[PDB]
């Protein structure tokens, strides 16, 4: 939609929505296995997982369904592997040891983190504050690396191998406009 | 000579800033058609002068170079004046469609400027035609989708809502809401978006 | 080059020095006595929107009626000033539509020594623009404001868009 | 499309088309069949949920009976209705973006439509309601501009489709705009049967594009985000080789 | 309900109403609207809850009926009213209005637009005294008149040379100028022109006026002459009234405002306009217009002398067989002014006035056709109850009050359509606007004519030209004709009605038309042992008939 210039870039709300439209693992608290009951029979999600379910077992559901069940007492969200101190330590060591490469990291970076820290507060084995501080440190390091890399802006192309969604979005308008200006200057000069 | 025309265009720029800084559709400024009709009068004088000059050129006593250069200058004058006027009107129509598209095509005369008399009569009939188009657009194959609804993605199912203005009781599907002044509701998000857009509810 | 663009229309109204390469009787009626013709090599300050076409029309030795003199905005002094230190230059005073007129001038006259210097100027200023945009308050010294008042008309749009993007990201981040 | 693997595939195609259209500087063609399936799906789902709700309402209001168990009853219908709301929001955003784009480029698309030599037709790009919107909006705006301003100028320049003199009035899209792309590679699971991809050191299958203006060649590997202009990338985007972010 | 109504349960009808009225169109359905739809369903019990198209299409008709009223965001007990409107949608359209209820519209010069004025009767209390105008109204009245005249002058085709304000004449001399303003006498006794900027003096010794006008104090005049700073004398060389404008070009500047709006009205919230139904009503008027004839009588019909009653009886005998649509009686109904009675021996003046109308109710008992089919219009004259009671038969306030109800308690019962209005009154036809105004004009413009130092058909020509060029019913100052401070807008010829009823006992009958307006000049009802009354055909044709 138009809304002034909101037709060119995504709003942060749209980013959160598109991220939360993703699968995740869950440990259910209840059971609705069919009596060998109302069918879930959704249209944009495999209902076999939701229908054929039993408590204290691992299964995969979309993130918003998991959040809805977490609002009730029917859910226990399983934390991902990269939300722990021992993985973040080797990650930060990787960025510090490599002053030119963006570290490998899922593009849902910072967003799943925000959502899980907002809602799934009590299910983490590690203390929340330490994880938040480590995430902040990673954010600072990647910000420094982005500023270091932006110093050159060719008119032909550019490469950014491991930037997350929000980092790309918050930088899109400035980079786009500057590159367009340079390109049109060169085109008018020839 | 078209310098006065610039005086219009510059003013239009300020209007865009009013559109820009607010980032909201409200209080479109009152028009400036007096300067426009002054420009129209002077360009009519220009056209009459051009026709006279062409008459003398066809008569034979006028030099060809003088006639052609005067014709070029006058044509540039008309082109620039038309450019200025169209630049004004394009932005006016754009902002008109902008606030017409989001208020369900009713122009919200019950609540935004009140009389809308700062718009020209031609602009007002254009607004009515665009409201007609908006009404017709959702009457086709998209009848089951509210195109003029909210554009913020749905994020939660239940929200707290605080009453802003007093009313009676309003029926909903399977239930009814009585709008007592200064009351707080714990209801579904997608059942009060129409009221929130109208401004009757607050504290989303 | 957009017909319905306010900024382009405004930039089209600046005056450029020019001289009557050819003598036309009966002209100058819009500036001086109408009965007095304009002689040869007469200097005038004409707007762009007619100087561009009158210098290319020819009319008829198919010499055009008017010849456009090098404007004082594009001079050796300004070239040296921008080549010395562009980041601290107050380019707002020289002109308010400097970039658009530079584009138009380089389009009319291809000069490979202008595109590179202007590109380096704006590239160097872009880093400072981003540095200031990313500086969100949590109210400032004189340096930020005195840089902000040196900006071009078009650079303000980039600065505002960047500031809004960073502000929105920060607002969504901390809730 | 010709057949559906699953409705989730249709959902993914819809979201990908929405993302492609949102950031594209040019009006892309119209996926009729996808929304043809989607509208029927929405209608049938709405009918089902309303039917079950009405049945439970009649059961609860015919007599006291037994109230429905909160377990496995409220949560399912909640899920269906919230999913339907989300899908409607996505479709609404897509349609409104298309409406804005056709608002901007009305004169250009009308100009290209009347050209017989051009192989592209307005029918493929625009839905019928969009055609009616374009024509009626153009006529109304033309009437407004003719009554307000064009009534007074001389015959030499009364037409607002003039492409002569100093400045033209038709706004072509900026095909050279810089966009953010993600090289999705081949949609096939083999991802190695395209006739275009080549290889470099350490394997790394890649596509080789060229820029005529700069007389350069750029290597585009799988899994790397690039910022590259739009004019030469139309084919890769159309073939679903790359996805815009 | 239907022939076999079934009592519904509101919960099971709630979804059907809510979906249609909250997702496609409409909003905020109240409980009373739900009950109205419930009874409407009771009137549509045929295969209901299983019939799709008819119920939804009737709801769409409900929307098409209730959208145009206000804004349609609530439905109160009136739901039954819109149901009855649905049933009823499954000569009229004409109005008569007086100066008391005319809509108020101010003017703003800096925005060049009329502004609606809230009515004191509708928002204020008005319990004790709501009709008394405020102090500044008389200050602003002449300002408004000058604003309208200046706007008319500026909109002229010829004038695009430019006029000059009075105050700008101080520093220049020996140069010609053009200016306009109010013409009057100063406190000293000389002739002066007034402008909002200031005032100057007038030199008349060598003035050649444009013939065909009644140059009278209180009238806007265009003045051309040479300033002289030796004294303060503006030596005028020519004088001419401002030209007039036609109705269509006047309306098109404001589109088509609902000033005399019968189909719609404006308010402080918004402005209204309409032109689609105008052609429909015009073509409706073009047919059966000869059947909708309306007839008026002469002025000053006295209800005390036998001869007038005899002639009126003859006229009613001729008019009973073919009852017209509107029958208008104009002029004073008593030959003597009414006032306080100093004698308790004879019949009181008030009682005599009351009896002067009772006999009319008896005379109307033998003309049941005219009473039944034709409406009655009564217009007060110069010396009726309210005016002559203070002015003693002389001229007085123009917005004259209607005939008191206590003195007309039998006309309203004998007849079914009787209307009393002010001295100026407005009737709104389907495509016509007509005003009726009873006073003396020829003598007033003859006695007070300005003197310039240097076949009866021309006098009415000059009168019509002056009254139309000036565009006001009372082109006189406050000394001669006192006017209520607020109601002066009712005396303005800004909408320039299509036809005007110029009732003048001092002018011969005439049927002139000019500047797109047609004027009729009814004479005295009885003259030189003859009775005369005139009827106007809405097709721009007139007939004059007399009965000895």
């Amino acid at each position: 939609s138009l809304p002034a210039h909101l037709q060119q870039t995504f709003s942060p709300e749209e980013i959160q929505f598109i991220v939360e439209n993703e699968p995740i693992k869950i440990f259910p608290r209840i059971t609705t296995r069919q009596k060998i009951h109302t069918r879930w029979q959704l249209i944009t999600t495999d209902d076999k997982a939701l229908n054929n379910m039993v408590a204290m077992r691992s299964t995969e559901v979309v993130l918003w369904i998991a959040l809805l069940l977490k609002q009730q007492s029917k859910c226990s969200i399983v934390a991902p592997q990269w939300l722990t101190t021992k993985e973040l330590d080797r990650k930060i060591q990787y960025e510090k040891t490599h002053p030119d490469r963006f570290s490998e990291l899922p593009w849902n970076w910072l967003v799943l983190a925000r959502i899980l820290f907002n809602k799934a507060k009590d299910d983490f084995h590690d203390p929340i504050h330490e994880l938040r501080g480590k995430i902040q440190d990673l954010r600072e390091i990647r910000q420094i690396k982005v500023l270091k890399g932006l110093k050159y802006l060719n008119e032909s192309h550019l490469q950014l191998d491991n930037l997350s969604l929000l980092e790309i979005n918050e930088l899109r308008p400035f980079i786009t406009e500057i590159m367009d200006k340079l390109r049109e200057i060169h085109t008018a000069s020839l | 000579y078209g310098d006065l025309g610039n005086k219009l265009v510059l003013e239009a720029k300020r209007t865009k800033q009013l559109y820009a800084r607010s980032n909201q559709d409200v209080n479109l400024p009152m028009y400036h058609e007096d300067i426009i009709r002054n420009i129209l009068k002077e360009v009519s004088n220009l056209r009459k002068n051009t026709e006279y000059l062409k008459e003398q050129q066809q008569l034979g006593m006028l030099d060809d170079k003088v006639a052609k250069c005067q014709y070029f200058v006058t044509l540039l004058c008309m082109e620039r004046n038309k450019r200025c006027l169209l630049a004004y009107q394009r932005l006016r129509t754009d902002i008109l469609d902008s606030m017409a598209w989001n208020n369900n095509g009713l122009d919200l005369m019950s609540s935004s400027q009140q009389d809308t008399n700062n718009l020209s009569h031609q602009e007002q009939e254009y607004l009515k035609e665009y409201c007609d188009l908006i009404t017709d657009l959702k009457s086709g194959d998209l009848v089951d989708i509210d195109l003029s609804g909210s554009l913020v993605p749905p994020s939660d199912v239940f929200i707290d809502v605080r009453v802003l203005k007093d009313a009676g009781e309003i029926q909903t599907e399977y239930g009814v809401f009585n709008l007592i002044k200064d009351s707080q509701f714990f209801v579904r998000q997608s059942d009060v978006e129409r009221l929130i857009q109208q401004g009757y509810l607050q504290k989303i | 080059m957009g017909y319905y663009d306010i900024d382009d229309v405004l930039a089209d109204g600046t005056e450029f020095p020019c001289k009557f390469q050819y003598d036309i009787p009966g002209l100058g009626y819009l500036e001086n006595n109408p009965g007095r013709p304009i002689t040869k090599n007469t200097k005038l300050s004409l707007p762009l929107w007619l100087a561009r076409i009158l210098a290319i029309v020819g009319g008829d030795e198919p010499v055009p009626f008017v010849e456009l003199l090098p404007p004082d905005m594009f001079s050796t002094k300004v070239m040296n000033a921008i080549k010395t230190d562009p980041v601290a230059l107050d380019l707002h005073s020289i002109n308010s539509h400097f970039f658009s007129l530079a584009i138009k001038w380089i389009m009319l006259f291809s000069e490979k020594e202008l595109a590179n210097v202007v590109s380096e100027l704006l590239l160097q200023r872009a880093q400072e623009l981003n540095h200031h945009a990313s500086s969100l308050s949590i109210n400032t010294n004189i340096a930020t404001s005195t840089f902000l008042l040196k900006l071009e008309e078009m650079e303000k749009e980039i600065y505002k868009k960047s500031h809004e993007s960073y502000k929105d990201t920060k607002r969504w981040m901390f809730k | 499309t010709q057949i559906y693997v699953s409705p989730q595939q249709d959902f993914s195609d819809l979201m990908k088309s929405w993302k492609n259209e949102r950031c594209s500087p040019e009006l892309l063609p119209y996926p009729h069949q996808l929304m043809k399936r989607l509208l029927n799906r929405i209608s049938m789902q709405s009918q089902l949920i309303e039917n079950i709700s009405m049945g439970f309402l009649d059961m609860q209001n015919a007599s006291n009976a037994n109230p429905p168990m909160p377990n496995e009853s409220k949560l399912p219908l909640l899920c269906m209705e919230t999913e339907l709301e989300r899908l409607k929001f996505v479709i609404r955003s897509y349609i409104r973006c298309r409406l804005s784009k056709i608002d901007k480029f009305s004169l250009y698309l009308r100009q290209l439509n009347e050209d017989e030599n051009s192989l592209i037709s307005l029918t493929d790009l625009l839905s019928k309601d969009e055609i009616k919107y374009h024509d009626t909006h153009s006529l109304i705006w033309l009437k407004l501009v003719n009554d307000s301003i064009l009534k007074y100028m001389p015959e030499e320049l009364q037409a607002i489709n003039d492409t002569e003199g100093s400045v033209n009035m038709i706004d072509e899209p900026d095909w050279n705009k810089f966009v953010f792309i993600h090289v999705n590679g081949p949609p096939d699971g083999k991802w190695n049967e395209d006739p275009l991809l080549q290889e470099n050191e350490f394997g790394k299958p890649c596509y080789t594009v060229t820029i005529p203006d700069l007389k350069e060649e750029v290597e585009l590997t799988i899994g790397s985000i690039y910022v590259m202009r739009y004019e030469v990338i139309r084919d890769l985007l159309r073939d679903d080789k790359v996805a815009l972010i | 309900g239907n022939v076999l109504p079934v009592k519904i349960q509101p919960p099971l009808l709630r979804p059907l109403a809510y979906r249609v009225l909250s997702r496609k169109y409409g909003l905020s359905i109240k409980s009373d609207g739900l009950s109205a739809l419930a009874e409407f369903v009771g009137t549509n019990i045929g295969a209901n809850w299983r019939q799709g198209p008819a119920t939804i299409k009737f709801l769409e008709q409900f929307a098409a009926v209730w959208k145009q009223q206000e804004r349609g965001l609530f439905i109160d007990q009136s739901g039954v009213k819109e149901v009855i409107q649905e049933m009823k949608e499954r000569r009229d359209y004409f109005k008569v209005i007086n100066a008391s209820q005319q809509q108020r519209f101010s003017y703003n010069p800096h925005k060049m637009q009329f502004i609606f004025v809230p009515n004191k009767k509708q928002n204020g209390l008005g319990g004790i005294a709501g009709f008394l105008p405020d102090i500044e109204d008389k200050v602003q009245m002449f300002l408004t008149r000058y604003y309208l005249t200046n706007d008319r002058v500026m909109r002229n085709e010829n004038f695009q040379m430019s006029i000059t304000p009075i105050k700008n004449l101080l520093g220049r001399d020996a140069q010609n100028f053009l200016l306009l303003g109010l013409l009057n006498k100063n406190f000293k006794g000389n002739w002066s022109l007034e402008d909002p900027s200031g005032s100057v003096e007038i030199d008349i010794s060598q003035t050649i006026p444009t013939q065909g006008h009644y140059y009278v104090p209180g009238c806007m005049v265009l003045v051309e002459g040479i300033y002289y700073s030796v004294g303060n004398k503006f030596h005028v060389t020519s004088m001419t009234l401002p030209p007039g404008e036609r109705r269509e070009i006047t309306l098109e500047t404001i589109g088509n405002l609902d000033l005399l709006g019968i189909h719609g009205i404006s308010n402080n919230n918004f402005i209204a306009r309409l032109d689609k139904d105008l052609k429909i009503r015009l073509h409706l008027l073009e047919k059966e217009l000869t059947d909708h004839k309306f007839v008026i009588l002469g002025a000053n019909l006295f209800l005390d002398d036998l001869k007038i009653m005899t002639a009126l009886s003859k006229i009613l005998q001729k008019l009973n067989d073919d009852p017209p649509t509107l029958l208008i009686w104009q002029g004073s109904f008593t030959s003597v002014p009414v006032f306080a009675s100093m004698s308790s021996r004879n019949i009181s003046s008030s009682t005599q006035f009351k009896n002067n109308f009772d006999a009319l109710a008896t005379l109307l008992s033998r003309f049941d056709n005219l009473t039944e089919n034709t409406t009655m219009i009564f217009i007060p004259g110069p010396n009726d109850l309210w005016g002559s009671m203070v002015s003693l038969g002389a001229s007085g306030t123009l917005p004259q009050d209607p005939i008191p109800s206590a003195f007309t308690k039998k006309i309203n019962k004998v007849c079914k359509n009787v209307v009393w209005s002010s001295n100026p009154t407005r009737i709104a036809y389907l495509s016509q606007e007509i005003v009726i105004f009873r006073d003396d004009l020829s003598g007033r413009f003859k006695r007070h004519r300005l003197e310039f130092p240097f076949q009866k058909v021309q006098e009415t020509r000059k009168l019509v030209k002056t009254i139309l060029d000036q565009g006001h019913l009372s082109p006189f100052l406050d000394s001669l004709r006192p006017i209520s401070w607020d109601l002066d807008h009712t005396l303005t010829l800004c909408p320039i009605p299509s036809t005007m009823v110029l009732c003048d006992t001092t002018s011969a009958q005439f049927d002139l038309t000019y500047n797109g307006c047609k004027v009729i000049n009814p004479g005295s009802f009885i003259h030189n042992r003859r009775a005369r009354y005139m009827e106007y055909v809405p097709s721009s044709k007139k007939t004059i008939q007399e009965e000895i």
